[PDB]
């Protein structure tokens, strides 16, 4: 399981996987791990799929009520705290939760909060989740720069996944990319990790020890 | 059969009301139809009307 | 008049009457007129849809409970909404556990108990609504008349709302006619058209205002309006 | 039976002034006088008993001055039965706050919560409201001595002198002419006993119809000491001042 | 099914002072006479206890009841109200008392608990006040013998001498003179019976006259003399013979 | 406890209670708010007439609900105490759950919902309490002055008067303030608030409190010598 | 007392008769709905130049594609609107679908209905049905554009055109003739403003009229100041021919 | 969770053209101790159903109270009893099933296995199974507990499928059940020769033969065996 | 100590056409080595052309199927007699299942029915209650034998377009209802031979716009 989001000069890049294992067999090789809580905010799906779908749908419910009442876009800061308190109270149920709630306002700049089933609220700039969070962390931190184009920030995220994707066993499938502007997330499209792997292998000559 | 729980006095009113109606229509002779209409005029409740709350 | 007892539900007059029920009988006459008739194999409701004005669209008066059962509202309109949601749940429950459809007699009986209860004690209005319950079951066709009091009675035809006497006059003459008609939808509906023209005095039908429904052996609950009812006229 | 009949005390009055609360002030003024005089160095608190019956052992039984704790004493005027419930409620509240925070409760906090209970009764309690006024003589280090009184309304107001019970006006008027801002506790002892005698129809207000207490910081080594004065100690200071 | 009352029936009169408190009190005054003298070595409590019907057993009728083996009590006013109030008072004292102390309640304490309960009746809608006045006579270490009077208003005060009921006015005055600072147990009883005769004349059989003292301690009555440093019952309910005896020494 | 209907509509289509509530407001002594574009200026009369009342420990009407949200009133003095506590818990509940202090707009709706619940329930009498709510919205310096009715309706107002004799005070604000451009400075604006209050107060300098609340949680109280300074100017206008 | 329980001699609920008069005092609201847009135009009440006319609202968003107008007791109608908002969000969760205007209308009447007298099948915490009427408008495919008028009676009627509040009676008389099937959005807008000046006590301005629409394109969208002004200005030019 | 004590085992059944045949042992075994003897537990309700009950006897009594109660409740209100509000094997089956599922959700299920057998008013054959788990099926032939592993296949011969239900006559089915108890006696330690054979017929109603006994047993082969190794 | 939940095996195969949807399942009911029933349909059309099977423990499925059917009646009430969308039906089942997660229902529930454009749709539910749209997902016990076969030949997954080997795959093709019955049957036949649980019979419910079509194919009974 490899999902990440990292802040950069032009916004946030969210890049995720889609392979879901039931048992040991890949029961679904494609799975939406991008939850649109509302049109401006995205949560990553990790751990039990059912825990996450219900609880980020429910957040959206409060988001709609806040947009009507206050007539002001829902703060990033608020939406993460409401999940954190709810998950904490219900902690030790079996609820399997791990989400970076991502949004980009002009009142706080681009922002990321990692939230856990524990009820942790961690502000951050690099966060990554899953079994392959160790590999992706290695590459990412070393080629991290805040001052960076949108185009280079995207292609770093593509590469980051791909490095981690081969070695991590349960990470594979396809890559969903987003570049998050101020006025919400904009989709930057789907690319099969298989197909992506041919292109890099040739261009950069990477994965030259891997015989593809 | 129509009239239920009406005294002698009330019945009497039903028939007097019928003649005012027949006169208003301008018939030579009162119709059965007019007596029925007098029944719901002698009644406390307002005469048959389109729905508006019920 | 007020007088007597009606702020207090428990207390009755010497006679034994409770004023609350009297008002609730009047309430029926103020609202919608609806007539019912039944043959041994079909059960018919004929309801005159009504509105407040011209720009207003017309508004259903038969509210379908189920494929096998229905009711039509004529006294208080908020009251009917309550009872229908309630009755929807009771048919589900009885169908689920006993595997047997909620037969029309019991259904009127469960309903009496609920109304009676609110009038027994302080708290809770009498349900003022008069409902005419049809239903088609294994033992043929039924039509019951739900009094505001909490009394159900099996009838073959009945009329409710103001000036109901006119409709009853017709139905008793053609009581025998109507019952011996069987396997015929057309025939039944045509009689019921005429029954309600007796009631209406200095008042007009319109075909779109006229809303007619049947339920029977071969027919589930269906509502017919417009071109459809133009056939039976 | 019960539906028909009504004894609603929870009508919002048309005068802005609930009628039941009006009558409870009448009832307060039947009960004897209690006087709070706030000085820089203490609160001198003194209340006359309203019984005067000879068979009745008044000596033993304190019925108006009740010590809640070290820094806070209450004088009662009003209905003694209603009053008992509020004494236990006021005692447990100061202890609970002392346990949580390890500081004697500020005076302000305690008085407010008790007033809010009286308020609650007519807010939507359905209850007749307690027909008692209490002068809470209190101390805390931050704010010095603080003096507040309560109303059957559930309203409190601070003061530098207050009177409740009978002869509210007669007592208040004397204290205004005679008390000056700077008189110390010492003066206030002499002052209190003499004004009370002059209001009351008794020729000499005896020591046995008196209750007297002081709360003072002029108790050495930066400490607070209260003492509900015993009936015979009231007697010696009664003789000095020439009432007897 | 609860009464639809949701509010206090008890209202302040428009002149102050609750209607119902006044209403309850009248009963105590109307009811038959009781007197008590507090004494230094005891307490005498005395009441008239007239035959209801000669055929009626006049022994089973009681107006003395126990609260603790040390403290007894007598009332005037409504008879059925008393019985229930006693039962509540046994529980309020005993269980709760044992849990926070594990002894018999001192008299001061016991009397105060009773006062709150009377107030809560009145305050509570659907429940009209208990109109009874009880004299609770008892012993405690720390105050010697004590007599408190508990009014139906939910207020108590201790008295040297008191009386309630019809004859209260006459009795109090008689006693007032006879009361001394030092009193013999024997004299407190003579003086009590003398006044009681004037409340209603005749019927001075000790059967129809109910007399109790909160006399001196007995390990004899305690029913164990194996350690006789344990306090015995302070309270003693006198026999008819004992009363008969007192009439001769008066 | 009580729960029986008192929300029985008149045949003149109004709750009786709500009418009585309006009557009560008036009696409470006046409070005035006029916001500048750089302040909110608050004036009120307090009891201080009585020789032998120590003002330091006599409660002050003007209430901290938050560092940047303040509240004043006209109406029942008993019921306000309850009101103030409710707002204080809500104010803190926002920092706890949604983060950041109450937006002012949000506290105005909270206060209004309390009154509304009292009219939904038949049991609970509405408070007879109107309030002036003033403050600075988070991360911003914009002055807000809000007004309430005891019936559960809220609205924003440029200037306001509630309490005793609103008539004389209203007529003055219609000539002395104009909506097109607010007072330019703190000093110009303090003077208008002061001038307006003294109309129905009559002089004093000792009895009346003026509290200026400026952005970034600045609450500062005017000394009696400063109050009089404004009176000294105004005496000259009245003479000429 | 005269409870919800106890009826009038006719058999009507007390509260239903009283609530008619309550609404009458309320603010005039005019609704003309067409299949080119629902146009809601309302009178904003004003007592001072000192009142700030931006803050107040009488058109209130209940949902992304749902607009509403309120009249009656405003403070009771402020709760009514809060709960309506709740209902809509709760449906959106359950079916992942935008509520039909019609169902929403029923869900609100079910919630006003519930008293204080004390039932045995229902939860009590009020005293009465709200004595407020609302105009619930909105767009969905099935019915196209809709406008509903909910009564305190526990009865909903759909309308082509409905006027409530002070001007209920005189506005309705014109709306019968002038309303048509042919009308579009620009037509409808001008007509509402025209009726509004006759029933407005003072002059018509863009600063005491507030217009909104429900279109399916924008959802619920409140018109800026400028559009409103321009349609007033356009109406003047035609009035001065006379 | 109920600990099962006294047990019933085996209720064996098969369908034919006009109705259902249902048979059970009568015996309340308590492990090795045959504490209770002659325990009838084919229990009739109307002409149109016999409810053969297996599993815990303690629970069996509780289940009987529900059946008792269901006959009274249908009888109430309506006079009808000709067949209209008369019970059907469907109505009775479903009523139990719903209830059983409530107890097994609380992790305290009622511990029995129930075969409801009967004939509808139109006349169709009814044979379904419900158990502690509430696994619901209609199957042509059924046998519960120990009976499942021999009686299921045994009965299955004569009626192997749904289109053998018209083929099999009452005569073949009767023969098949007589053999079936002879087997069940021989090789099951909790099965006596005691049996009650109920014919649920639409045409003739209930012919209930109690206390049939198979009285003749095979042991011929035992005499020949004398070795051991 | 009662077991938390039993099992009743079986296998189901979900395939989305592009105007129709087919849900096929073995009619056998089996637990341990005894065939519980021969024929007891598992797929039931529950209404508004949505067919439902909660394969795994049959007992859990009786409860789920009923509660879902009760909501089908009420979708008309709430939406003013409008068609129950496949998407909307998916969310309703989800809630119940999250509610009975803390006592966890074992199901692989597949609903199939019609979307907005009138197309086939297959949504499949994990036992906790998550669901996702998928083109083809088999369910049950032998889900894992059946599913790659459908992936390879329908989607032409790794079936290289010749000459452009490694790169381009064979062009995707239209599904037709006739072609789909032929695939389903083949997949059931292979499962029959290698997995004891599959066999005897197959009750295929084809779902089209105009209703449900029931057709029955024999499978080896050994």
């Amino acid at each position: 399981t490899t999902t990440l989001a990292f802040r950069f000069q032009g916004g946030i890049i969210v890049a995720v996987d889609s392979r879901a294992t039931a048992g040991n067999w890949v029961a679904s090789q494609t799975v939406k791990k991008v939850i649109e809580i509302n049109p401006f905010l995205l949560g990553t799906m990790a751990g039990g799929a059912a825990d996450c779908q219900f609880w980020e749908t429910w957040l959206g419910s409060q988001c709609r009520l806040h947009e009507l009442r206050e007539k002001e876009r829902i703060s990033v800061a608020a939406a993460s705290k409401i999940l954190s308190n709810l998950v904490y109270q219900y902690k030790g149920a079996g609820l399997s939760m791990g989400t970076m709630i991502c949004g980009y306002t002009r009142k706080e700049g681009p922002t990321i909060y990692y939230v856990d089933s524990d009820g942790t609220r961690l502000k951050g700039d690099i966060f990554c989740v899953g079994s392959g969070q160790t590999f992706a962390y290695g590459v990412l931190d070393s080629n991290y720069k805040w001052d960076l184009s949108v185009e280079d920030a995207l292609y770093l995220g593509k590469r980051s996944i791909l490095a981690a994707a081969h070695r991590d066993a349960y990470s594979g499938g396809s890559v969903n990319l987003y570049h998050v502007t101020e006025d919400g997330w904009i989709y930057h499209g789907n690319h099969d990790v298989g197909e992506l792997f041919w292109k890099v292998k040739e261009e950069e000559g990477s994965f030259n020890n891997v015989i593809g | 059969r129509s009239t239920d729980e009406f005294n002698g006095a009330q019945l009497k009113a039903v028939t007097v009301e019928a003649g005012m109606i027949a006169l208003r229509n301008g018939q030579s002779s009162v119709k059965h139809e007019d007596f029925v209409e007098g029944i719901s005029e002698v009644q406390a409740r307002k005469s048959k009307s389109v729905s508006f709350y019920a | 008049f007020r007088n007597n007892y009606d702020g207090d539900t428990v207390t009755f007059s010497p006679t034994g009457r409770l004023f609350q029920v009297e008002y609730a009988l009047e309430a029926i006459k103020q609202g919608s007129v609806t007539v019912g008739l039944r043959s041994n194999t079909h059960a018919v409701l004929v309801a005159l849809k009504r509105n407040a004005d011209e720009l207003s669209s017309y508004q259903k008066k038969i509210i379908k409970c189920d494929e096998h059962m229905g009711l039509s509202l004529a006294g208080l309109a908020p009251d009917a909404r309550v009872l229908s949601n309630y009755l929807r749940q009771q048919c589900n429950y009885s169908s689920l556990v006993f595997n047997r459809k909620l037969a029309v007699e019991r259904a009127g009986h469960l309903l009496c108990d609920k109304a009676q209860k609110n009038t027994q004690s302080y708290g809770g209005r009498p349900y003022g609504v008069g409902l005419l319950i049809i239903g088609y079951d294994k033992s043929g066709a039924h039509l019951l008349e739900f009094q505001p009091s909490g009394n159900v009675t099996e009838l073959y035809g009945t009329a409710i709302g103001a000036r109901s006497q006119g409709a009853k006059t017709y139905l008793e003459r053609t009581l025998d006619t109507f019952i011996k008609i069987d396997g015929n939808p057309d025939e039944l509906i045509k009689a019921g058209v005429e029954a309600i023209s007796q009631s209406l005095r200095d008042e007009s039908l319109t075909v779109d205002n006229l809303s007619i429904a049947i339920v029977g052996k071969d027919t589930p609950f269906t509502i017919y309006d417009g071109e459809a009812v133009a056939k039976y006229i | 039976g019960s539906r028909r009949y009504d004894s609603r005390t929870t009508i919002f009055s048309p005068e802005g002034r609930l009628y039941q609360v009006e009558y409870a002030l009448e009832s307060i003024s039947h009960a004897g006088t209690a006087i709070g005089i706030m000085a820089s160095d203490g609160i001198v608190l003194a209340a006359e008993r309203k019984v005067t019956s000879t068979l009745l052992e008044q000596d033993t039984s304190t019925e108006k001055l009740y010590k809640l704790n070290d820094k806070i004493a209450v004088a009662v005027a009003g209905l003694t039965a209603d009053a008992e419930i509020l004494i236990n409620t006021a005692r447990i509240h100061a202890q609970n706050y002392l346990k949580t925070y390890n500081e004697d409760i500020p005076v302000e906090i305690l008085v407010r919560r008790l007033s809010d209970i009286k308020q609650g009764y007519t807010q939507h309690g359905g209850l007749r409201p307690f027909g008692v006024s209490f002068i809470y003589a209190g101390y805390d280090d931050r704010y010095g001595y603080q003096l507040y009184t309560s109303n059957p309304s559930g309203n409190y107001t601070g003061w530098k002198a207050i009177s409740v019970g009978a002869n509210t006006s007669a007592a208040q008027t004397l204290l205004q002419m005679d008390y000056k801002d700077d008189m110390k506790v010492d003066d206030a002892i002499e002052l209190a006993l003499k004004t009370l005698s002059k209001t009351t129809d008794s020729s000499a207000l005896t020591y046995d119809r008196l209750e007297f207490a002081t709360i003072r910081k002029g108790a050495n080594d930066g400490e607070v000491y209260q003492k509900i004065f015993k009936p015979q100690e009231i007697k010696d200071i009664l003789v000095k001042t020439g009432i007897t | 099914m609860t009464d639809r009352y949701s509010f206090s029936l008890t209202t302040f009169s428009p002149s102050g002072k609750l209607g119902q408190i006044d209403y309850a009190l009248t009963a105590v005054k109307q009811g038959v006479t009781s007197l008590g003298i507090k004494a230094t070595n005891g307490v005498v409590i005395a009441t008239e206890k007239k035959s209801s019907s000669p055929l009626a057993m006049s022994e089973t009728l009681s107006k003395v009841s126990l609260l603790t083996p040390d403290i007894g009590a007598v009332y005037s006013g409504m008879g059925p109200d008393y019985r229930v109030l006693v039962d509540k008072s046994r529980k309020v004292a005993h269980t709760s008392y044992k849990r926070i102390y594990g002894e018999y309640p001192p008299t001061k304490l016991l009397v105060s608990e009773v006062a709150k309960i009377m107030q809560e009746a009145t305050q509570s809608g659907g429940v009209r006040p208990f109109g009874v006045s009880l004299l609770i006579a008892g012993h405690d270490e720390f105050n010697g013998f004590s007599l408190y009077q508990v009014d139906p208003s939910g207020s108590y005060f201790p008295w040297k001498a008191t009386a309630i009921g019809k004859g209260s006015v006459a009795a109090k005055t008689f006693l007032e003179k006879r009361w001394n600072d030092e009193l013999e147990l024997e004299d407190a009883i003579h003086i009590a019976l003398l006044t009681l005769k004037e409340s209603v004349e005749g019927e001075f059989n000790g059967d129809t006259i109910e007399l109790a003292i909160i006399g001196d301690e007995n390990p004899d009555l305690l029913g164990y003399t194996g350690i006789p440093t344990d306090k015995g019952p302070r309270f003693r309910k006198l026999t008819s013979q004992e009363i008969n005896d007192r009439l001769e020494a008066l | 406890g009580y729960d029986r209907a008192l929300s029985i509509f008149s045949p003149d289509g109004h709750i009786f209670q709500v009418e009585y509530a309006l009557e009560a407001v008036k009696r409470g002594t006046c409070a005035v708010g006029v916001k500048g574009k750089n302040c909110v200026v608050l004036g009120c009369e307090r009891r201080s007439t009585l020789k032998l009342q120590d003002t330091r420990i006599t409660p002050s009407k003007v209430s901290k609900i938050d560092s940047h949200v303040v509240l004043s009133f006209s109406g029942l003095n008993a019921d306000s105490r309850i009101l103030i506590e409710k707002a204080r818990v809500e104010a803190q509940s926002h920092r706890l759950t949604l983060e950041d202090p109450v937006t002012v707009e949000y506290l105005t709706r909270y206060v209004a919902g309390v009154q509304q619940r009292y009219t939904q329930s038949g049991g609970v009498r509405p408070f007879g309490v109107s309030t002036l709510i003033a403050g600075f919205d988070p991360r911003d310096d914009e002055p807000k002055l809000y007004q309430t009715e005891p019936s559960g309706i809220y609205s924003s107002w440029s200037a306001q008067t509630i309490g005793r004799n609103s008539k004389t005070v209203r007529e003055f604000l219609e000539k002395n303030y104009d909506r097109k451009e607010p007072p330019a400075t703190v000093e110009e604006c303090v003077k208008l608030t002061v001038r307006s209050l003294l109309e129905v107060v009559q002089t004093g300098a000792k009895n009346i409190e003026i509290t200026v609340v400026k952005p970034d949680s600045d609450i500062v109280a005017l000394s009696s010598e400063e109050i009089n300074q404004y009176v000294t100017q105004i005496e000259q206008e009245k003479q000429e | 007392d005269r409870g919800v329980s106890t009826f009038s001699p006719e058999g009507r609920l007390f509260q239903v008769e009283y609530s008619l008069e309550a609404i009458k005092l309320g603010s005039t609201a005019i609704g003309i709905a067409t299949k080119e847009g629902v146009v809601l135009g309302v009178e904003k009440r004003a007592t001072s130049p000192l009142l700030e006319s931006d803050s107040i609202e009488k058109i209130v968003e209940i949902d992304r594609h749902i607009g509403c107008a309120m009249s009656g007791l405003t403070a009771d109608a402020r709760s009514m609107i809060e709960h309506a908002r709740t209902a809509a969000v709760t449906h959106n969760l359950y079916y992942d679908e935008d509520i039909n205007v019609e169902s929403l209308t029923q869900s609100v009447c079910d919630l006003a209905l519930r008293f204080g007298e004390g039932a045995s099948g229902e939860e009590r915490l009020m005293s009465r049905p709200f004595g407020v009427a609302l105009l619930i408008a909105g767009h969905d495919a099935d019915d196209g554009y809709q406008l509903f008028h909910a009564e305190p009676s526990g009865t909903f009627y759909r309308y082509n055109a409905k006027a409530i509040g002070s001007g209920s009676e005189g506005a309705q008389a014109e709306l019968l003739n002038e309303w048509h099937s042919s009308l579009t959005l620009k037509e409808a807008e001008l007509l509402v403003l025209k009726i509004l000046k006759q029933v407005m006590e003072e002059k018509l301005d863009e600063n005491n009229a507030q217009l909104s629409c429900i279109t399916k394109q924008d959802g619920f969208k409140i018109y800026d100041n400028e559009k409103t002004a321009e349609l007033i200005k356009e109406l003047k030019e035609k009035e001065a021919a006379e | 969770t109920q600990q099962p004590i006294v047990t019933g085992t085996s209720v064996i059944s098969m369908k034919y053209d006009n109705g259902v045949i249902i048979a059970a042992d009568n015996l309340g075994s308590y492990g090795s101790l045959l504490r209770f003897n002659g325990v009838e537990r084919l229990i009739p309700v109307g002409d149109n159903t016999v409810v053969g009950i297996s599993g815990d006897i303690s629970d069996m009594q509780h289940i009987e109270r529900l059946l008792k109660d269901l006959v009274t409740e249908n009888a109430y209100d309506n006079p009808l009893a000709d067949a209209e509000e008369a019970l059907e094997p469907s109505y009775i089956f479903e009523y139990l099933a719903t209830v059983m599922y409530q107890r097994r959700s609380k992790m305290n299920p009622l511990w029995n296995a129930i075969i409801v057998a009967g004939v509808q008013s139109n006349g169709d054959q009814f044979l379904r199974y419900v158990n502690l788990l509430g696994v619901t099926y209609s199957s042509p032939t059924l046998a519960t507990g120990f009976g499942a592993h021999m009686a299921n296949p045994l009965l299955r011969k004569v009626v192997d499928r749904e289109s053998d239900i018209p083929k099999t006559t009452v005569q073949v089915a009767e023969e098949a059940i007589v053999n079936a108890m002879r087997v069940l006696y021989y090789r099951d330690a909790r099965s006596s020769r005691n049996f009650s054979l109920a014919i649920i017929d639409k045409n003739t109603g209930l012919t209930f033969k109690k206390n049939l006994q198979v009285e003749n047993m095979k042991w011929d082969f035992a005499k020949d065996i004398k070795g051991y190794g | 100590q009662f077991n938390p939940y039993g099992d009743n095996g079986g296998t189901i195969l979900g395939i989305a056409g592009e105007d129709f949807a087919v849900l096929a399942g073995d009619t056998r009911n089996i637990t341990d080595y005894s065939i519980n029933s021969r024929y007891e349909p598992k797929v039931f059309d529950c209404g508004d052309n949505i067919v439902m099977s909660a394969n795994g423990f049959a007992a859990d499925g009786d409860a789920l199927v009923k509660r879902f059917k009760n909501s089908v009646k009420w979708y008309h009430f709430d939406h003013n007699d409008k068609k129950l969308s496949i998407n909307s039906a998916a969310r309703n089942i989800q809630h119940l299942l999250y509610g009975k997660r803390f006592f966890p229902y074992y199901v692989h529930t597949i609903i199939a029915g019609l979307d907005e454009d009138g197309k086939g749709a297959v949504y499949s539910f994990d036992p906790v209650g998550s669901y996702e749209r998928e083109q083809c997902r088999a369910g049950g016990a032998a889900a894992s034998l059946i599913m790659p076969f459908l992936d390879n030949q329908v989607n032409f997954k790794n079936q290289y377009e010749p000459g452009t080997n490694g790169k381009v795959k064979k062009p995707l093709k239209y599904l037709s209802v006739e072609e789909v019955i032929k695939l389903v049957r083949d997949s059931f036949t292979s499962a029959t031979e290698r997995h004891i649980q599959v066999g005897d019979g197959l009750e295929i419910l084809i779902v089209t716009k105009d209703g449900v079509r029931k057709e029955f194919y024999e499978l080896k009974r050994d």
